[PDB]
């Protein structure tokens, strides 16, 4: 019978509904992940005697800047644009820079993970 | 002080109606003109018992203004079109400086927030615009899409900014999406060649406290001649930069380098109103009122 607090924070996340201080045994709250951003787990959560359920996460995206590629000497295969935005298991293929050549490396094709991607290199 | 008569401004008290846009297009005068009002103290030579009456217009677009609100919380010309980041800022905007005069809803001003910052904030703290409005004379100096992504995130921050007190304590997501959107304007600040942006960033960034050294110093040594922020292009754009401008060292507290910039623009003698008038009208005299509310 009893009652819930204001629902827990998640990052880069927030409630779909106007926050309240007190919640009844049995009520629900559904949560919405920023842009690009990927909800992981059950969306809505449920009070009961005291605890609410355990929310979901948000998986982070990867924004490919052109400094990092500048560093690496890469830039994107197919489209010109020097920023990329990637959702997590996003697939983002790479090219050498003009004049330059791979080294050993992890493949120009590669995948963003929860905010992380393995860049691949080139030189000469 | 060198307060604007209330008589030139007469024509600021506007009955709204129309659609999503044109609603808001009737709103903005007669809200910033009961605002400076208010600030100079002119209801009284002016007429008292034509304050409430110019209320009542507000709550009539208020009210209006809610028959586009979508389920989402966000705002579009009409509900069958989708939502414009632009009009839903630009409504938290208007709102924010409104919650004075009239009862505004917290409900609906943070769920147009939250909106912002769960659907049109970019993973690097750009704001993104995916429905244009159709009055793209609405919009100011932001209808010159050059540096758009900056301009559009320091509006849309200022928007943030300025709902903040009322909406701090309902929307947990809203100090981390503002210092995104700051890390994203500070990093990109210096690169600015346009002076309309650098007005409107500089302010966005002084709300925060992140206009400093070189920054600060190429936000100053933009204005021409120490008293505008111009570009070629409409003098409106320059007289609503001008007023970014003048709100961004009034937040600075630089009250020595205002009074050649309210010089500027008491000579420009701009009253607001008309086609394409609305964030000339909205601002400059947002900034003149915040110049009489501080300033020794």
């Amino acid at each position: 019978a009893e009652k819930c607090g204001p629902p827990p924070p998640i990052d880069n996340g927030d409630i779909t509904s106007f926050l309240l201080s007190v919640y009844a045994p049995g009520s629900s709250v559904e949560y919405q992940c920023q842009n690009l951003y990927q909800l992981e787990g059950n969306n809505q959560i449920t009070c009961r005697n005291g605890q609410w359920s355990e929310p979901p996460k948000c998986l982070d995206p990867c924004v490919i800047s052109q400094e990092i590629m500048e560093k690496y000497n890469i830039k994107l295969k197919w489209t010109n644009q020097q920023k990329l935005y990637s959702r997590t298991g996003d697939i983002v293929e790479f090219v050498c820079k003009s004049g330059y050549h791979p080294t050993k490396s992890h493949s120009f094709r590669a995948m963003c993970q929860n905010g992380k991607l393995v860049y691949p290199s080139c030189e000469e | 002080s060198r307060s604007t008569d209330a008589e030139r401004l007469k024509h600021l008290i506007v009955t709204p109606s129309g659609a999503g846009e044109q609603n808001m297009i009737g709103m903005t005068p007669t809200v910033i003109a009961v605002h400076y009002l208010d600030e100079t103290e002119q209801w009284e030579k002016f007429g008292l018992e034509k304050r409430q009456g110019a209320l009542e217009l507000i709550k009539k677009g208020y009210t209006q203004q809610l028959a586009f609100r979508q389920p989402s919380s966000a705002f579009a010309a009409f509900v069958k079109r989708a939502p414009s980041t632009w009009l839903t800022a630009y409504v938290v905007k208007v709102f924010s400086l409104a919650v004075n005069l009239i009862a505004i809803d917290s409900q609906v001003l943070c769920g147009a927030v939250k909106w912002l910052i769960l659907e049109k904030q970019k993973p690097d703290g750009v704001f993104q615009e995916d429905a244009p409005v159709i009055h793209q004379e609405m919009i100011g100096g932001l209808r010159n899409n050059n540096e758009k992504d900056m301009a559009l995130t320091a509006f849309v921050l200022i928007s943030l900014q300025e709902a903040k007190d009322i909406c701090e304590e309902q929307v947990n997501s809203l100090p981390g999406s503002i210092t995104k959107a700051g890390d994203f304007l500070e990093a990109n600040y210096m690169n600015l060649q346009r002076s309309y942006t650098v007005a409107i960033a500089g302010y966005a960034l002084a709300q925060m406290g992140r206009l400093k050294g070189p920054l600060l110093n190429k936000f100053l040594t933009t204005a021409k001649d120490k008293n505008r922020w111009e570009d070629p292009g409409k003098q409106l754009y320059n007289v609503e930069a001008t007023s970014y401008a003048l709100l961004a060292l009034l937040q600075l507290k630089d009250f020595d380098f205002v009074p050649p910039v309210v010089r500027w623009l008491n000579e420009q003698r701009y009253y607001g109103g008309g086609y394409g008038s609305t964030q000339a009208t909205f601002m400059v005299f947002q900034a003149l009122a915040q110049y009489q509310k501080d300033a020794p």
